[PDB]
RNA sequence: CCGCACAAGCGGUGGAGCAUGUGGUUUAAUUCGAUGCAACGCGAAGAACCUUACCUGGUCUUGACAUCCACGGAAGUUUUCAGAGAUGAGAAUGUGCCUUCGGGAACCGUGAGACAGGUGCUGCAUGGCUGUCGUCAGCUCGUGUUGUGAAAUGUUGGGUUAAGUCCCGCAACGAGCGCAACCCUUAUCCUUUGUUGCCAGCGGUCCGGCCGGGAACUCAAAGGAGACUGCCAGUGAUAAACUGGAGGAAGGUGGGGAUGACGUCAAGUCAUCAUGGCCCUUACGACCAGGGCUACACACGUGCUACAAUGGCGCAUACAAAGAGAAGCGACCUCGCGAGAGCAAGCGGACCUCAUAAAGUGCGUCGUAGUCCGGAUUGGAGUCUGCAACUCGACUCCAUGAAGUCGGAAUCGCUAGUAAUCGUGGAUCAGAAUGCCACGGUGAAUACGUUCCCGG
C-alpha cells in the first residue's frame, strides 16, 4: 500500500502532541485533523479525537491498531438501509 | 539480366528481382516456405508464375517490408507480375485477363468520430 | 472563471516554484537509499512542513484566457473553445482543419 | 438495393485444389475473420473423407451437398398485407450457399471433443443421405409442401 | 568539417523558397551543396469538442504539418559560413546550423 | 497418495492434482514439483509412494489447507474486531476495496432484493 | 444548421494566417499568449484608428507587426509619436525589440472589419439598423464587391424578443474553396442588450492557389 | 418571285381541308383531294410588297431576325440569315426572347465571356474535366444563342416561317410593335402578321425559295 | 421515390460478473446542469489534497484579485514559537537601482472610502457556440408572360440522376442560396532531390547496411500526368440517360473525409466567455483543515470478460503501421519473481527511447469438465506516483477460484477491407483508461425485392 523505503507517514505535529502527552502521562484525548498519519508504537493505550469531517470522534488506540492509518477507524459517512 | 519489380498491396511494399536460371525464391533473405508458416501465402506468390508456367525459367531475389503476411504476399505477387510483363513484353494481355495486375487499392478506412470503428455504429438504444 | 480562483492558481504556481530546490534535495535525501534512516526520517518530516501548496500536484492546468479547469491544451494552455476560436481567425501559425 | 441490388463480394478459389466452392465454403466455417483457423478444419474433414468414406472426397465434398442442396424454399411474404408462407424455388447459387450453412451448423452440435472431427463426420453422415443437413433439407422440403394454401 | 543545416516551416512554399535561396547563394559563394533533401514532415492531430453545451457528437479535428528540409555543404570557407549569417530569412521558417 | 488437505483429489497431471488442494496454486505447486524433482505431467495416481512421501513433507512445510483457513479466519476476525472501516464493511458484507456500491456489487451483495 | 467559419476553412487555400512566426512545442504556447495580448492592447489603441487587420510575425530575435486601417494619418499622428510609443509598449509587453509597419487599406468598405464595426457603432448611435446595413451593402456594391451578406441578431431595436434577421446582396458563394470571401463578426452593446453582427464579402474566385 | 417560280416549288400546296383557320378563306383558291390550295394570285403581290418593306428596312440599316424552329428547316433558315449578315432563331423559340431582352443580353454576355476566357487561358488552371464541362456550357450557349449573339439590340424586322408554330414570337412582336413578316399556311391565324405571306411552310423547296428571295432582296437593300 | 427503413445476412444488447453514466435512495454534504431522437463511458481530453461550487469547523471584511490617493518602509534573504492551517507571534540578515537630490523607479505593508466579487436568478432579456431534422433536396428571386389585380409561370409534365442531376416537352428565360466541382487523403506513373532514408550492381567486409561505394530500386516530399460512360457496341424520344465491353492502375460523381439550402425544435449552454436587467454584498465576497463529489434497499443506459477445444496451457517462432517525448523518453549493464530498483549513455528525435505487435505459425499438453474454462471477490505480502494513497490511486507476487454451461419478452449495429476479431499509439494527465481519439494485422456472410416497419 505504501513504499517501505521511507516508512509509514506520520504527522510531525502529531508526534509533538503525542510525545508531550506521553512524557506528561495520560491526557484527555487530544484532537486531530490528520486522519492520515499512521499509528505508532508510542501511541498505544491512549485515546484521540479525529475530525470525521463534521466533528472529531474519540478512538482509543491499542497495540494491533499500530501500523494502520488513524482515519480508517473514523467513519466519514452514515447508513441505515432503506 | 536482373529484372526490377515494385508490387504494393495493403500496407506492404515489395521490391522484386528476376534472374533467368534454375527456379528459386529468396525473400528478405529467407526461403519462401521458411518465410511463411502458411501454405496459401506460398501459393499466392507462386500463382502468377504458375499461371504462365515459366517457374523453371526465372529465379527470384525479392524484398518485402510493411503490412502483414497477406499484404506482404499480395504486394509480392503484384511485383512479380510487373517483372513478368517487363521480361516477356507480351504478358501484359495475359495478366490483364488473369486479374493479377489489378493492385486492388482497398486501404483500411480511417476511424471516424462518434463511431467505435470507421463504420461501426455505437449501439443506439431506441428503447 | 472566478478571478479568485485565477489568482489562487497564480499564487500556487509562484510559491511552489522557489522551493523547487529544497523540495528536490529533500526528496533526494528521502528517496536516496543507503541513508542512516534518521537523516531521512527527519528530512521527510522536515519536508512535510513546507507550504502544502509547494507540491506541483497542488497546481492545476487552467486555460490562460479563461481560467477554465477542464479542456486544457498543453500545447496552448487554453480552452477547447478558445483554441477553436483563435484557430478560426488564423492566429495559430499554420494551423488548418484536418481532413484525411 | 431499394435502388439497385448490390452484389456480394466476388470470391476467388482455394489454391489447394484451385476450387472455389471450398473458398465460399471455408468462408462460411470461418469465425472472427481467421482464414488460417478455418481451412485447417476442412482438410481435417475432406482428407479424412477421402479415406473414411472412400476416395475422391472432393466428390464426397458434395455428395452430401447433393444430399442437402435444397430445392423448395419458403420466403414468407405479406403480399396481401398478411404473411403468406408460400413455397418457392431458389436459384442454384443459394441452395449451395444454404446447404453449406446447413452442414457447418451441424458440425457445431456434435461435441466429439474436437471441431475438426465434427466436420468430418457430418459430411460423411449427410454424404450417405442421412443426418441433419439433409434433415433440415427434409423439414424445409416438408413444411414448404405443408403450407400450400395460396400462391 | 561539414556545414549541415536543417530548415523547418509550416508552408512548403516558404521552406522551398528558403532552400532554393540557400542552395543558390551557396553556388554564388562557390559552396558545394548536398541538395535540398526533403524529410518526413511532422503531422500533429488535435481532436476538440466544439460545443460549450454538453454533447459527445460535436467534435473537430485540426492539424499542424511541419514541413522539413535539409541541406549540407561538404567544404565550407569564411565565404560560405559568413554568407549564411549574412542571409536574412522570413519569420515562419526555422534555421538550424551545425558544422 | 495423501497430501496436505485433500487426499488423492483426482488422477490428473501432478501440477494439476497438486493445485487442487486449497492454499496450493499453480506457482506453489509447480515450485514444489520442481523442489521434489518429480516430473510436471506425471499423474499423481501411479506416482511412487516414496515420491508422494517427499510431497507430504514439502507441503506440510507450507501452511496446510486446514491451517490456512483458520489463520485467514483469524485475520479477518481481528480486522472486524477492531471495528475498523474494512472491519465494518466485512461485517456489513459489502465490497471492502473501494469497489462502487452504486451498481454491479452483486458478487458479494448476493440475490436482488426489492 | 450551424454554419462553419469561412475564414478558417479557407486558411492555407485562399486565406493567409494572421501570425507567421515559427515556434516549437515549448515556446509555442507562450508565443501565442503574448501575441493575443499585444493584439488585445493594439486593437484598443486602434479602436480610434478603426483597424481592419493586425498581423504579427516574430523574427527569430525581433517581433514585427503590421496594421491595416482606414486612418493612416491618425496612426501617423505627428512624426509617428503615437505609433512610436505604441512600438515601445508592444516591444516591452512582448519582451522583444519590436518593428511596427502600417499598410492602410485603400478600400474601407471592402473590409469586413471596418464595415462591421461601423455598423456596430451606428447601432450604438441607435440609428435604424435596417437603413444602416442597407446603405453599407450599396456602398460595397458601388466599390465593386462581387457580392455582400450581412446579419444582425438579437433585440433589434431593443425588441423585448430577439428579432434576429439577415440581408443578402449580389452573390456570396460558400462551400467553394476557390472563392475569396472576407468574413468578420462584431458586437454592439446597446443599453437594452448585446447584438451580434456578421458580414461576408465575396470579391471573386482566385485561381492558381494561395499565390 | 413569279407565280410560275412559286408553282413549280409547290407554294400552292396547303394543309388538309379538315385543318384550316377561318380568316384564311380570302387567300384560299379552293380544295383538291381534301387538301387546301393556296392562291398564288394573292401570294405573289403580297410577297413582293413585303420584299419592298424588307428592302426598305435593310436599306435603313435594319436588323433582321429570321425565325423558324422546324427541325427540317432550321439549317436552311440559319444559312439564310448568314447569307445576308443578319440574325436568326433556328432552335425552339424561348418565351421572352424579345420582351425579356435584358436576360437574353446577360446570356449573350455569358456566351461571350466563356469564348473569350477559353482563348485567354485559365482552362489549364481548371481541372481537365471542368475545362471540358466549361466547353460543353459554351457549346450549349452557342446552340441556344448562335444567331443573336451579335444582334446588339431588339431587331427592326422579323421573318417567320409557319406563323402558327411560332405564335409566341408574333405575340411578343405585336406587344413590342416590331413588324412581322411570315409565311402563313391555311391553318394559321393571320391577324398577327402585318405583311402576311400565305404559303406552304413545311416543304423544304418552297421554304428555301422564300428565304433565298428574301435574302437576295436584303443584300440588295444593303448594297444601295 | 427513396434511406442497414424494410427484407437476406453476420455480429451483438437484453442472462452472468465487473467498469461506467443516470434516477431513486441516503447523506452533513453526497455541488451544478443534460432528460426521447437531439441526456444517460454527456459536459469532465482524466474528484486522493488540490481539483471544486457541496457539508463541518476555523477564520478576513476596500478585501483573494483591480484602479484610486495617502502614510510609512528598499526589495529581499534567512530563521524560531503556537496553531491544523489558515495565520498570528516573533527573531535575525539585506535594506538595494535612477535621480536634475526633489525625489523617482521598485516593490512591501497600514489607512481612506470610491470601489472590488458572485460557479448568485433570468438560454423564454440575449451575443457567441453547438445539437437535430439533414449533406435531407429542397428554398427562392430578376426579368418576361398572363391575370385590372390577391396571383400564377417558372420549380410544371415526361424520360432520367446521388441530387430542382440533366435533357426533351412546356410562356417561359435566366440566376442565386444550393447540388456538383474546387480541398485533404488514398489508388498508378513521371521529374527533381538523396541523409539519419535504400543497396541494384559490384570491391571490401568481422558478413551487421556495414563500408568502399553506389543513387539503381524502397522510401522520403515538392512538383507534375492520369478517369472524362472519354472510347466502342447496344438500348432510349433521334435528347438526356442507361447497360455491357475494350483500353485501363483505377469506370462510370475511382475509395474516404470538409463542407449542412432555406428553415425547424422559446432545443442546449447566464458554471468557456460576453451580456440586458434583479440580488448579495462583515458576505451569495475571500483564505484554510477535514469530510463530499466514490454512499447502496434499489431501477435503466452505455461498456468490458466470460461460459470454454477454431479453446486453454507451456515451449519455440513470425509480419506492422501511426505516433509521443529535454522538470521528458529514459538505452546499456547490475539487482529483484515481479511490481520495480540501481547504474547510467544517447536523443529536441528519418539518429535515441517508449517498444521485442498480438491474433498467427511449429511442438507437447489437456479431452468437455463448472474443467488446466472463466475470472469476480477476499486474505496475505509488497512496488511505485505523489508532502501525503485510510476513507479513496495504480501495479506486482502468493493464495482463494464466484457467478457464469451462450442469456425471454424484446431489441440494436453493419452492404467491403465493411462487420467481426487482435494488437498498437496519443490526448487528459504528479499518478489515476473497458472511456475517447487515432494506426495497423487478419478479415467475413447476405442484400429476392420493396409488400411491409420507420423515416423522411
Ligand atoms: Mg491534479
Ligand atoms: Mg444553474
Ligand atoms: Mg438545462
Ligand atoms: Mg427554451
Ligand atoms: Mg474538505
Ligand atoms: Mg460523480
Ligand atoms: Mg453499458
Ligand atoms: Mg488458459
Ligand atoms: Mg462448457
Ligand atoms: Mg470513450
Ligand atoms: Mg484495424
Ligand atoms: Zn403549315
Amino acid at each position: 500500500p505504501r513504499s517501505l523505503k521511507k516508512g509509514p507517514f506520520i504527522d510531525l505535529h502529531l508526534l509533538k502532541k503525542v510525545e508531550k502527552a506521553v512524557e506528561s502521562g495520560d491526557k484527555k484525548p487530544l484532537r486531530t485533523w490528520s486522519r492520515r498519519s499512521t499509528i505508532f508504537p508510542n501511541m498505544i493505550g491512549l485515546t484521540i479525537a479525529v475530525h470525521n469531517g463534521r466533528q472529531h470522534v474519540p478512538v482509543f488506540v491499542t497495540d494491533e491498531m499500530v501500523g494502520h492509518k488513524l482515519g480508517e477507524f473514523a467513519p466519514t459517512r452514515t447508513y441505515r438501509g432503506h | 539480366n536482373q529484372y526490377y519489380g515494385t508490387g504494393r498491396r495493403k500496407s506492404s511494399a515489395a521490391r522484386v528481382f528476376i534472374k533467368p536460371g534454375n527456379g528459386k525464391i529468396v525473400i528478405n533473405q529467407r526461403s519462401l516456405e521458411q518465410y511463411f508458416g502458411r501454405e496459401t501465402a506460398r501459393m499466392v506468390v507462386r500463382q502468377p508464375l504458375e499461371l504462365v508456367d515459366m517457374v523453371e525459367k526465372l529465379d527470384l531475389y525479392i524484398t518485402v517490408k510493411g503490412g502483414g503476411i497477406s499484404g506482404q504476399a499480395g504486394a509480392i505477387r503484384h511485383g512479380i507480375t510487373r517483372a513478368l510483363m517487363e521480361y516477356d513484353e507480351s504478358l501484359r494481355s495475359e495478366l490483364r485477363k488473369a486479374g493479377f495486375v489489378t493492385r486492388d487499392a482497398r486501404q483500411v478506412e480511417r476511424k471516424k468520430v462518434g463511431l467505435r470503428k470507421a463504420r461501426r455504429r455505437p449501439q443506439f438504444s431506441k428503447r | 472563471a472566478k478571478q479568485s480562483m485565477k489568482a489562487r492558481e497564480v499564487k500556487r504556481v509562484a510559491l511552489a516554484d522557489k522551493y523547487f530546490a529544497k523540495r528536490a534535495e529533500l526528496k533526494a535525501i528521502i528517496s536516496d537509499v543507503n541513508a542512516s534512516d534518521e537523516d531521512r526520517w527527519n528530512a521527510v518530516l522536515k519536508l512535510q512542513t513546507l507550504p502544502r501548496d509547494s507540491s506541483p500536484s497542488r497546481q492545476r492546468n487552467r486555460c490562460r484566457q479563461t481560467g477554465r479547469p477542464h479542456g486544457f491544451l498543453r500545447k496552448f494552455g487554453l480552452s477547447r473553445i478558445k483554441v477553436r476560436e483563435a484557430a478560426m481567425r488564423g492566429e495559430i501559425p499554420g494551423l488548418k482543419k484536418a481532413s484525411w | 438495393p431499394r435502388r439497385r441490388v448490390i452484389g456480394q463480394r466476388k470470391i476467388l478459389p482455394d489454391p489447394k485444389f484451385g476450387s472455389e466452392l471450398l473458398a465460399k465454403f471455408v468462408n462460411i466455417l470461418m469465425v472472427d475473420g481467421k482464414k488460417s483457423t478455418a481451412e485447417s478444419i476442412v482438410y481435417s474433414a475432406l482428407e479424412t473423407l477421402a479415406q473414411r468414406s472412400g476416395k475422391s472426397e472432393l466428390e464426397a465434398f458434395e455428395v452430401a451437398l447433393e444430399n442437402v442442396r435444397p430445392t423448395v424454399e419458403v420466403k414468407s411474404r405479406r403480399v396481401g398485407g398478411s404473411t403468406y408462407q408460400v413455397p418457392v424455388e431458389v436459384r442454384p447459387v443459394r441452395r449451395n450457399a444454404l446447404a453449406m450453412r446447413w452442414i457447418v451448423e451441424a458440425a457445431r452440435k456434435r461435441g466429439d471433443k474436437s471441431m475438426a472431427l465434427r466436420l468430418a463426420n457430418e459430411l460423411s453422415d449427410a454424404a450417405e443421405n442421412k443426418g441433419t443437413a439433409v434433415k433440415k433439407r427434409e423439414d424445409v422440403h416438408r413444411m414448404a409442401e405443408a403450407n400450400k394454401a395460396f400462391a | 568539417q561539414r556545414i549541415r543545416i536543417r530548415l523547418k516551416a509550416f508552408d512548403h512554399r516558404l521552406i522551398d523558397q528558403a532552400t532554393a535561396e540557400i542552395v543558390e547563394t551557396a553556388k554564388r559563394t562557390g559552396a558545394q551543396v548536398r541538395g535540398p533533401i526533403p524529410l518526413p514532415t511532422r503531422k500533429e492531430r488535435f481532436t476538440v469538442l466544439i460545443s460549450p453545451h454538453v454533447n459527445k457528437d460535436a467534435r473537430d479535428q485540426y492539424e499542424i504539418r511541419t514541413h522539413l528540409r535539409l541541406v549540407d555543404i561538404v567544404e565550407p570557407t569564411e565565404k560560405t559560413v559568413d554568407a549564411l549569417m549574412r542571409l536574412d530569412l522570413a519569420a515562419g521558417v526555422d534555421v538550424q546550423i551545425s558544422l | 497418495a495423501r497430501i496436505a488437505g485433500i487426499n488423492i483429489p483426482d488422477h490428473k497431471h501432478a501440477v494439476i492434482a497438486l493445485t487442487s488442494i486449497y492454499g496450493v496454486g499453480k506457482t506453489r505447486s509447480k515450485a514444489i514439483l520442481a523442489a521434489a524433482g518429480i516430473a510436471e505431467d506425471v499423474k499423481i495416481s501411479e506416482l511412487s509412494e516414496g515420491q508422494i512421501d517427499t510431497l507430504r513433507d514439502e507441503v506440510a512445510k507450507f501452511v496446510v489447507e486446514g491451517d490456512l483457513r483458520r489463520e485467514i479466519s483469524m485475520s479477518i476476525k481481528r480486522l472486524m474486531d477492531l471495528g475498523c472501516y474494512r472491519g465494518l464493511r466485512h461485517r456489513r458484507g459489502l465490497p471492502v476495496r473501494g469497489q462502487r456500491t452504486k451498481t454491479n456489487a452483486r458478487t458479494r451483495k448476493g440475490p436482488r432484493k426489492p | 444548421g450551424q454554419k462553419v467559419h469561412p475564414n478558417g476553412i479557407r486558411l492555407g487555400i485562399v486565406k493567409p494566417w494572421n501570425s507567421t512566426w515559427f515556434a516549437n512545442t515549448k515556446e509555442f504556447a507562450d508565443n501565442l499568449d503574448s501575441d493575443f495580448k499585444v493584439r488585445q492592447y493594439l486593437t484598443k489603441e486602434l479602436a480610434k484608428a478603426s483597424v481592419s487587420r493586425i498581423v504579427i510575425e516574430r523574427p527569430a530575435k525581433s517581433i514585427r507587426v503590421t496594421i491595416h486601417t482606414a486612418r493612416p494619418g491618425i496612426v501617423i499622428g505627428k512624426k509617428g509619436e503615437d505609433v512610436e510609443k505604441l512600438r515601445k509598449v508592444v516591444a516591452d509587453i512582448a519582451g522583444v525589440p519590436a518593428q511596427i509597419n502600417i499598410a492602410e487599406v485603400r478600400k474601407p468598405e471592402l473590409d469586413a472589419k471596418l464595415v462591421a464595426d461601423s455598423i456596430t457603432s451606428q447601432l450604438e448611435r441607435r440609428v435604424m439598423f435596417r437603413r444602416a446595413m442597407k446603405r453599407a451593402v450599396q456602398n460595397a456594391m458601388r466599390l465593386g464587391a462581387k457580392g455582400i451578406k450581412v446579419e444582425v441578431s438579437g433585440r433589434l431595436g431593443g425588441a423585448e424578443i430577439a428579432r434576429t434577421e439577415w440581408y443578402r446582396e449580389g452573390r456570396v458563394p460558400l462551400h467553394t474553396l476557390r472563392a475569396d470571401i472576407d468574413y468578420n463578426t462584431s458586437e454592439a452593446h446597446t443599453t437594452y442588450g448585446v447584438i451580434g453582427v456578421k458580414v461576408w464579402i465575396f470579391k471573386g474566385e482566385i485561381l492558381g492557389g494561395m499565390a | 418571285v413569279s407565280m410560275r417560280d412559286m408553282l413549280k416549288a409547290g407554294v400552292h400546296f396547303g394543309h388538309q381541308t379538315r385543318y384550316w383557320n377561318p380568316k384564311m378563306k380570302p387567300f384560299i383558291f379552293g380544295a383538291r383531294n381534301k387538301v387546301h390550295i393556296i392562291n398564288l394570285e394573292k401570294t405573289v403581290p403580297m410577297f413582293n410588297e413585303a420584299l419592298a418593306e424588307l428592302n426598305k428596312i435593310a436599306s435603313r440599316k435594319g436588323k433582321i431576325l429570321f425565325v423558324g424552329t422546324k427541325r427540317a428547316a432550321s439549317e436552311a433558315v440559319k444559312d439564310a440569315a448568314l447569307s445576308c449578315d443578319q440574325f436568326f432563331v433556328n432552335h425552339r423559340w424561348l418565351g421572352g426572347m424579345l420582351t425579356n431582352w435584358k436576360t437574353v443580353r446577360q446570356s449573350i454576355k455569358r456566351l461571350k465571356d466563356l469564348e473569350t476566357q477559353s482563348q485567354d487561358g485559365t482552362f489549364d488552371k481548371l481541372t481537365k474535366k471542368e475545362a471540358l464541362m466549361r466547353t460543353r456550357e459554351l457549346e450549349k450557349l452557342e446552340n441556344s444563342l448562335g444567331g443573336i449573339k451579335d444582334m446588339g439590340g431588339l431587331p427592326d424586322a422579323l421573318f417567320v416561317i409557319d406563323a402558327d408554330h411560332e405564335h409566341i414570337a408574333i405575340k411578343e412582336a405585336n406587344n413590342l410593335g416590331i413588324p412581322v413578316f411570315a409565311i402563313v399556311d391555311t391553318n394559321s391565324d393571320p391577324d398577327g402578321v402585318d405583311f402576311v405571306i400565305p404559303g406552304n411552310d413545311d416543304a423544304i423547296r418552297a421554304v428555301t425559295l422564300y428565304l433565298g428571295a428574301v435574302a437576295a432582296t436584303v443584300r440588295e437593300g444593303r448594297s444601295q
